[PDB]
């Protein structure tokens, strides 16, 4: 019945103009003006730029403002700038309890450096592993950018979603991206199938890595 | 400046609580309304518990109802949060925030709107079922050539992974652990050195978790 | 003149 909705992620080079949507904000023209948006950079505590949807607290750029038109609520962030990289989160009001929502943030990125696939290494269960009655197939990705990547495994050239740990995207220090992806099996399993394939795309893009039984 | 401060925050399993504290400076911390706000890893904020100036008036999120306290004591500017019956759900970074009044008038009415204007840096709070426990460290076997070191099921978090002893510090990559579903963590180390070595030169990676006081040398050979 | 309260928790309008 109520939940605000924002994408979870956005992007913009410097200098353009970006926009954010919340929809699922109050229509009831008492609680309508009732909308804000905060701004939280990694690790860091949120603060609030824009409250009864268009004001801007003190010290907050003008290159932030907000609007709205029936249950939409808009941000938008003009001179895109480095320092702009966050999560900004909408929140409004709500007729029933908990009377104010958030919606689940949405992640901008501000493109700053070149696109880079991935690396991927792919490593088989250990031999040391499975005499101990168990195996881990190793999937290390790594160097590339905007960090943002999705796996997918196969026994074979059959897809298999069992047992499959992947971690979210990390900053490295080179400053590109890192991420991994771990599928667990059984020895009898690992030695059952012709190979085991461990696929990263990235950017409408793929790169596939294959291990098989020695 | 106005500044807030929480601690309180900590590991616990379910059932179990802890009592979040929040200290003020900088305003007149009985003229607010304060809150309590939380976000669990990677994802958006939540509200979870609010009072009013006077210390009488409290409100709540459905799902903390009967399990929160909140208080607050203006003599001394602070703000508490007491937890029972903590859930896995319940995990995630704690947040004690000010309430403003956003006062617009138009004669026949006006509204008074309130948000939050300052917010401390936040406490962790973690729930889980796991106890503490070492890992099992597996070698990842190997121009150049890449090898390493599994670091299976531990918990809690760290460890800290080096190879011989420090010696070997270029072409390293030790990964952010991943959490599984079971409730322990995982996490690899990867060095990528000269394939002509490998037949000489001995690798080992020094695994630590103090946790539960456990180091591990493991030698990854051919 | 109709009060409007809106806040996080609670919402009412006073008369």
């Amino acid at each position: 019945q109520s939940a605000l909705t924002q994408p979870a992620s956005v992007s913009g080079s410097p200098g353009q103009s970006i926009t954010i949507s919340c929809t699922g904000t109050s229509t009831d023209v008492n609680g309508y003006n009732y909308v804000s948006w905060y701004q939280q950079y990694a690790g860091k505590a949120p603060k609030l730029i824009i409250f009864d949807v268009s004001k801007r607290p003190s010290g907050v750029s003008n290159r932030f403002s907000g609007s709205k038109s029936g249950d939409t609520a808009s941000l938008t962030i003009s001179g895109l700038q480095a320092e702009d990289e966050a999560d900004y989160h909408c929140s409004s009001y709500t007729s029933s309890t908990p009377y104010v929502l958030f919606g689940g943030g949405t992640k901008l990125t501000v493109l700053g450096q070149p696109k880079a696939a991935p690396s991927v290494t792919l490593f088989p269960p250990s031999s040391e592993e499975l005499q101990a009655n168990k195996a881990t197939l190793v999937c290390l990705i790594s160097d590339f950018y905007p960090g943002a990547v999705t796996v997918a495994w196969k026994a074979d050239s059959s897809p298999v979603k069992a047992g499959v740990e992947t971690t979210t995207p990390s900053k490295q220090s080179n400053n590109k991206y890192a991420a991994s992806s771990y599928l667990s099996l059984t020895p009898e399993q690992w030695k059952s199938h012709r190979s085991y394939s461990c696929q990263v795309t990235h950017e409408g893009s793929t790169v596939e890595k294959t291990v098989a039984p020695t | 400046q106005v500044q807030l401060v929480q601690s309180g925050g900590g590991l616990v399993q379910p059932g179990g609580s802890l009592r979040l504290s929040c200290v003020a400076s900088g305003f007149t911390f009985n003229n607010y309304w304060m809150s309590w706000v939380r976000q669990a890893p990677g994802k958006g904020l939540e509200w979870v518990a609010n009072i009013k100036q006077d210390g009488n008036d409290k409100y709540y999120v459905d799902s903390v109802k009967g399990r929160f306290t909140i208080s607050r004591d203006n003599a001394k500017n602070s703000l508490f949060l007491q937890m029972n019956s903590l859930r896995a759900e319940d995990t995630a970074v704690y947040f004690c925030a000010r309430e403003f009044s956003s006062y617009t008038d138009h004669l026949e009415y006006y509204y008074d709107y309130y948000y939050m204007d300052v917010w401390g840096k936040g406490t962790t709070v973690t729930v889980s079922s796991a106890s503490t426990k070492g890992p099992s460290v597996f070698p990842l076997a190997p121009g150049t050539a890449a090898l390493g070191c599994l670091v299976k099921d531990y918990f809690p978090e760290p460890v800290t992974v080096s190879w011989n002893s420090g010696a070997l510090t270029s072409g390293v990559h030790t990964f952010p652990a991943v959490l599984q579903s079971s409730g322990l963590y995982s996490l690899s180390s990867v060095v990528t050195v000269p394939s002509s070595s490998l037949g000489t030169q001995t690798y080992t990676c020094n695994v630590n978790h103090k946790p539960s006081n456990t180091k591990v040398d493991k030698r990854v050979e051919l | 003149r109709k009060r409007i309260h809106i806040g996080p928790g609670r919402a009412f309008y006073a008369t």
